[PDB]
């Protein structure tokens, strides 16, 4: 990916990344909104 | 608060002056438009529908879109008068800072909101494509696999269309954005650490090493009350008249073949006495006037069109021999035909005794050959009729309705060429045509008692009951009250629960009271094993409440008690499940993530790293 | 927050003291007292001599009660109009005016209302606040039928739009509901009533204000509409957030915990409530179900025996081979009903009609299979019978039985299982009174008929016929034949698989609509499973695929899981027959739901907002409808 | 808000662009770092040797996430008296002390945060936050049993009442408790505490104070039950709202606009889960089905023929007039099983007992109806085979074949069609390792037995027969016939349609409790258009009915849809058959949903109230009876 | 004051001036205390 | 704050070393008075 001569990026094919998929952190990202209308007003 | 602002002209002040307020534009604060009162509900809601789009800010910012925030607080205004929905109740409610918008600039905010989610429409799937390839989220504890491995599969396995192959660190860094299980190197100074930003909202979705997560056990519950309230508890367990388009339900269609059935069990039929040696023939005209020419006999079967409910009716003759000697049911015909009458159809021996009469729809036979040798089979029919009691609009209390299917050729039948009284050998279908109706034991009824319904039923009645009738409609809804104990429940055979020992009341003072028979005392023991096993006996089965001669729940009190006591036993539960519940739930977590451990390994022994 | 309020008597006291709190009572805080509270409503009588003059406990209302017990007010405040024009309720009852703000401490228990000092907490008492709720409630009582009254002049003719704007002349509408309305409706009573509450609730209709030739906006919930409506790019907000939810929910139900689970699980836990089903034991192959023993036939062996009821009067019968019968042991108690209906059964010298058939249980040591005399039975009792009707059928000169309910349901606990060498059978045939000469009847039972069997039990399962207490899902995946089904129980582990199972299959359909072989995010969990189980060393010849061949498996794999969820469970099925791939997917359809973000297919969207303009010419061709038929001056 | 804390680089307030910024860590707020926490509840180890000294990220809680985290608390609150007993927890978390309130820009990028400056926001680390959600369910696993226990005292006796209430002495009702609960119960060795703790749920239950005999109301939930009680005129409070959604839930999965759109509408988007369906194949009219095609009845004409199948193992059947095979293109799919169990085929020279039959699948150019020799087959195998077996039936003297489950998937995507004019076609029939001989295998097919059909694919629609990927959901509206449905394909539009009606069917029924004639909200959508209807010039003598008539006729059309859905897609239906009625139909129902403002109808609550009362007045009959059987001292 | 029967109303149906009263509000007795 | 798996730890067991937390103490109710 580097497209310069000096990288001070994030090597994402380089070393030290690390993949420890865990319980404490399930993916998520913003399933549903309470945009009911009553609430809403 | 929450309404619409407001603003006075006169100088009153007393609660209910007449005419002291009147709304507040734009103006007071070209175009003048007039404004609403937003809440804070609504406001940390919109809020939170920015906070979706800056999960991708990288991704957009490298396509040059979308380049400042929508910042929804900003584009409110802040004011301080009255405030509400009708003058005579905004009177007595002022509060301060109050925010509030114009129509048009809320319009324009939720547009740029939806319009900017459009285009995003495609990026996502590729992110979910990448998160779900392979297993990016475990139920307990934690996984682990080395990243050369994972990426060089990535490479190996992604569309060529998919946008991480031409925008890689953005896709990492949203990746990273919400799951905390992986991390970046930070080359500029060496670190890693955790980028996820739903922490919070992750917690709750996790395990505790001893209890199940939170978030099933009150969703759980949420889905037991749902279905107890929906099921409407007090109706079904009353002691009173209810009108039917309270207790009705949507119903179910009902299977039927006429000639297979109980003349006295089917309250619904008519029936002319067997051997009676009366063969008579009549003539009957189309919706054309064509006439037709019919033959009946003792051994005749109709069915009593008064007090039916309105229903549809379609009957189905497949697979029916109806051969004869000189009379082919090929090249025939048959239909539904309507009889309207003064006279019993216990009494019918004549012609002019029929009173008036009409055929509603006919149809065609066809003859095949069957699995055995040298028979003929009739094809598929559908020949119907949907009843409605307003066209044929009764008149007269003593005028009745008879409807019958039989053959009608053109040509006067001689009796002696065919000895079937009817074709109602054939299965039937009947669908119920309305939904504001409900009968019982095939007599129609306004108001029923849902309580004595207990019990008066034996099997083959419940068989030969019509499809809209009171005692399916009581199962359907005792039977989403028993989904409802389901969803709840978990005591195993032979264990008291919290969902059967209502039973064990009623029984308990049951036994101590005084009334017919023998008394035969047991332990309490006894009474709440047997409590339990009745109720797991009608979860298994709802119908099995209404039935005639039912070990407990034929008894009225039972089913009141356990119905009442439902609702108590869900209501008082605290974010609580059951033992085994919990103790399974966590072995096979356990053990799942042993499976993606292994997966996983597969994989970086597959794919290795330098 | 929430709780009580508590007081402190310990004077002493930090944390954790003996007795430092006491409740706080009505005495306490005098403001909270029924003489004190504000009579607007007047719902508290003022003649002296009716008031308790008694003290009540205090409880605490917290940010939710407020919000939502205040926001209740407006759907009074919705219909202001007719109330005054009804006279009830002149003043609103502002729920924010009975509270008394105090600071003390706070909390359900005192152990924890003991660190927990806050300020200005809202505090009522069960009676104020229990008047309070009755003010709001009787009217809507009072409102009930012109809530109906106003709904019906709106679903009359449509009124709102997906999509856009149509238009209609006010004279032309106006004059379309004056003769289609009910004429005992409240809007022919009150009419301007009627005109001001729609602008109230609907931003299209507008009253010109006489004063000014004026005209505005008027629906007080402006900001809501915006939330349910389409942009004329993607589908509304609204439901986007809730056609995903949904999915999340019938997942929750499923429980995908269990459903991927490779460790034993109590039946308890795996059940689900069970259906009717459907058998014909004649028919049934002897060797797939597994329940049924069967006596040998062409021996030459027959013979007869005589067995009472619970009324003691004694029965005459026959036996010999062929005969079916049901192990009743280890079926996880079922009820039995069996409709003779539809059957001949007449012999040459023996017609069935007038006689009686039911049903027989039997005990004993000797097995079933050896019976060949009479004293080999053990226990036997005749526990249900019935007569026989037969009419005539269509099937020339030939008569048939009609409907039968030999009913029965078997119970374990009744017939209390003591001794392990014991052996419990069911039979139905013909009894009578009198004995029956062996060959005048030849038919082995009377099995040749209908059967209709429901489970008892529910938190009990059997698996391939016999009844465990652990279960384990994934030994089920791909190993009940289509025969083995069918032959099956209704209490079974495929059946209850079957359906918690298709669950699932309802939240991915709704999530995902993939067409014909194309990838998806739900079908992409088993396109990762294939190409390791492919790379890898092993048996056989290793094929090798490209990943746009492999995942177009998995795209049409996941497509044939949907039609019939019980496909998984067939032995040698497709491609869903290894457990690896059941596991992908099942778990990968928690995550692919947690992580959307309000989003729309690409597909779907586009057919929504093509669907949406359709509908709005569609209301314009009907508005016009109006115009030529309802002119205006 | 929400988001996470970013501070500043650099300088104090230089933040002019997003690269001068930087996430916060524990670091640069130290309080929020494990050395400093407030270790009440005991959870970190004292240890200074088991102690990080790393960092970790920050992260900001939401206003409307704190009230919902605060209240988890308060679950525990509710059995306190038995964990000092059990002696765990002693002082609650109280999780606003693990907060800390920081001011700063916060945001979810450094671009937006940047814009956004906040004062005192609440802030948390991952790790903490574990340990406070642990603290709660971790305790909660120790309640485990303590839990079932008490709700099982709640629901022994009726202690709730529907309305009203009731009266019984204490001294009776626990004599009965002591006469009843399991031995195994907490209550029989804790009481006090029991007592103290139900009478925090429950205002009935009230224990006396014996050093000044005081009772006094307990509940701390005053609130919670007062939307939970009915008023004397209407249902309670808390159900309408969660009945009124419950409709609106059904609404919107059933998507109004695609079940009521006049445009072309895609398969994947409209196709949802199907149904298994059975037929019959010899009683199908040949010219109903286009999936059938048929060799001419009363063709007799004999010709033999060899057939290899999956490994060649030759198989030898004959073919003759009246062989009916399926037109196996445009089937979308598929999956047939057959079940031939019951029928006889026992002919006068051939009998079945101890053959095999089959599936074959034909390939070839030739039109199939036009057959009359082996160079019209084309290319043909068998794809799968079982056994026969016999038994004796209800009809004496001839046999009856055992159950049988022959099976075979299809799917198109594997035999690669790339020629139109290639046809495929699929017969089962007798298949044997001989040639046999026409005049003893009379049989056309083996077509005579019930067959099961499940789609294997949830994208693909069918209609009328065929197959195709655009459906207009508007001309589905009274399309077919009753003989139509019989014959459609499991996987037909309308089957669809009708499940996704069904819903909207169900959601008016939640609403509606009218009677005959009874003019509805949500009868009045299609009374409009039968006024104009009616008024037009249509085909036919123009013929006038009053409003009233209008009324009640759209009125028996409503319910009839509720009564049964399908009579929407049925030729001729009294109104249905309208495509417009059923447009303007959907778009009632959403007005009339979105303007109730918390009623039920007027019926309902005339019914509730009435009917809940019996129970109060059953429930004090069931009460007097313990007071009996169980005296008071 | 308000002429029913009389020009110069509107009537204009907007997918924006979509139409609510007050469908239903959250009253689970846990989130009320 | 410690690895489980990591190296640097030492496993030698020994005489002087041998386990043992509570077995039992000396409760006598003459003991005890
Ligand atoms: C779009 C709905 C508009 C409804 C306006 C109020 C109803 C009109 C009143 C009908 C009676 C008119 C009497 C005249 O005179
Ligand atoms: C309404 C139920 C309130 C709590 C009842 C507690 C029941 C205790 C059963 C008897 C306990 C005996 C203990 C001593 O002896
Ligand atoms: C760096 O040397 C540029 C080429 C390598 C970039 C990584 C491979 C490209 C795609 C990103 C990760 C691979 C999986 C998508």
């Amino acid at each position: 990916g580097n497209a310069s001569s000096i990288v001070q990026t994030i090597n994402v094919t380089g070393d030290g990344n690390v993949f420890k998929p865990s319980a404490e952190t399930s993916s998520t990202a913003v399933p549903s909104l309470s945009l009911s209308p009553g609430m809403l007003n | 608060p929450g309404g619409v602002p407001w603003i006075a002209v006169g100088d009153e002040t007393s609660v209910t002056s007449p005419g002291a307020l009147r709304r507040m534009t734009s103006k007071d604060i070209y175009i003048d438009e007039p404004l609403v009162v937003v809440t804070e509900h609504a406001i940390t809601n919109f809020t939170k529908a920015e906070m979706a789009l800056e999960f991708n800010r990288e991704f957009l910012d490298k396509m040059r879109v979308l380049s400042v925030s929508p910042k929804y607080s900003d584009l409110l205004t802040y004011v301080d008068c009255y405030v509400g929905v009708s003058a005579r109740q905004a009177l007595n409610n002022f509060q301060k800072q109050v925010p509030v918008i114009t129509p048009t600039r809320q319009t324009m905010y939720v547009d740029s909101i939806q319009a900017a989610l459009k285009a995003l429409e495609k990026w996502e799937i590729d992110l979910r494509v990448a998160q779900t390839l392979l297993p990016t989220n475990v139920p307990i504890g934690e996984v682990s696999c080395p990243m050369q491995s994972v990426v060089k599969l990535l490479d190996d396995q992604l569309p060529d269309d998919s946008l991480i192959r031409r925008y890689p660190k953005e896709a990492a860094v949203a990746l990273a954005k919400r799951n905390g299980g992986i991390q970046w190197m930070d080359v500029s100074e060496g670190t890693v650490m955790n980028e996820a930003v739903n922490a919070v909202a992750a917690s709750a979705l996790a395990p505790s090493a001893s209890a199940p997560p939170l978030e099933e056990k009150s969703k759980l519950t949420e889905q037991a009350m749902d279905l107890v309230t929906a099921a409407e508890p007090e109706i079904i367990a009353s002691l009173v008249p209810v009108p039917a388009p309270v207790f009705a339900i949507p119903p179910k269609p009902a299977d039927y073949n006429v000639r297979t059935l109980r003349i006295d069990e089917a309250t619904w039929l008519r029936m002319i006495p067997k051997s009676m040696n009366t063969p008579f023939q009549i003539q009957v005209t189309d919706n054309t006037g064509t006439n037709w020419h019919l033959n009946l006999r003792g051994g005749t079967r109709v069915v009593n069109l008064d007090q039916i409910a309105p229903m549809r009716f379609v009957l189905d003759l497949g697979g029916k021999s109806y051969k004869e000697t000189s009379w082919d049911p090929n090249g025939k015909k048959v239909g539904f035909i309507v009889f309207q009458s003064k006279i019993p159809f216990e009494l019918w021996t004549a012609a002019s005794q029929i009173g008036q009469a009409t055929v509603v729809n006919y149809v065609q036979l066809y003859a095949e050959d069957s699995s055995f040798t040298a028979q003929s089979i009739i094809a598929t029919t559908s020949l119907a009729y949907n009843y409605e009691p307003e066209q044929l609009n009764k008149t007269d209390p003593e005028m009745n309705y008879y409807l019958l299917a039989t053959f009608i050729d053109s040509a006067a039948i001689t009796p002696t060429n065919m000895t079937q009284p009817d074709v109602w050998d054939a299965l039937l279908t009947m669908s119920p045509l309305s939904a504001g109706e409900v009968t019982v034991k095939g007599a129609v009824v306004s108001e029923v008692v849902p309580a004595d319904l207990i019990g008066s039923y034996t099997p083959e009645s419940l068989n030969t009951s019509l499809p809209n009738d009171a005692a399916r409609c009581m199962i359907d809804r005792a039977s989403k009250i028993a989904e409802a104990i389901k969803i709840d429940d978990d005591a195993g055979p032979d264990e008291y629960s919290p969902n059967s020992v209502p039973i064990q009341g009623q029984l308990a003072i049951s036994q101590l009271e005084t009334g017919y028979g023998v008394r035969i005392f047991n332990p309490k023991g006894i009474l709440s094993k047997i409590a339990s096993r009745a109720m797991q006996a009608f979860i298994g089965d709802p119908s099995t409440i209404i039935t005639q001669a039912a070990p407990v729940l034929s008894d009225k009190n039972n089913w009141i008690a356990l119905a009442q006591g439902v609702k108590t036993s869900l209501r008082t539960k605290s974010l609580s499940a059951g033992v085994k519940t919990a103790v399974s739930k966590l072995s096979s977590s356990e053990s799942i993530q042993n499976w993606t451990q292994g997966f996983l390994d597969k994989v970086s022994a597959h794919f290795p790293a330098p």
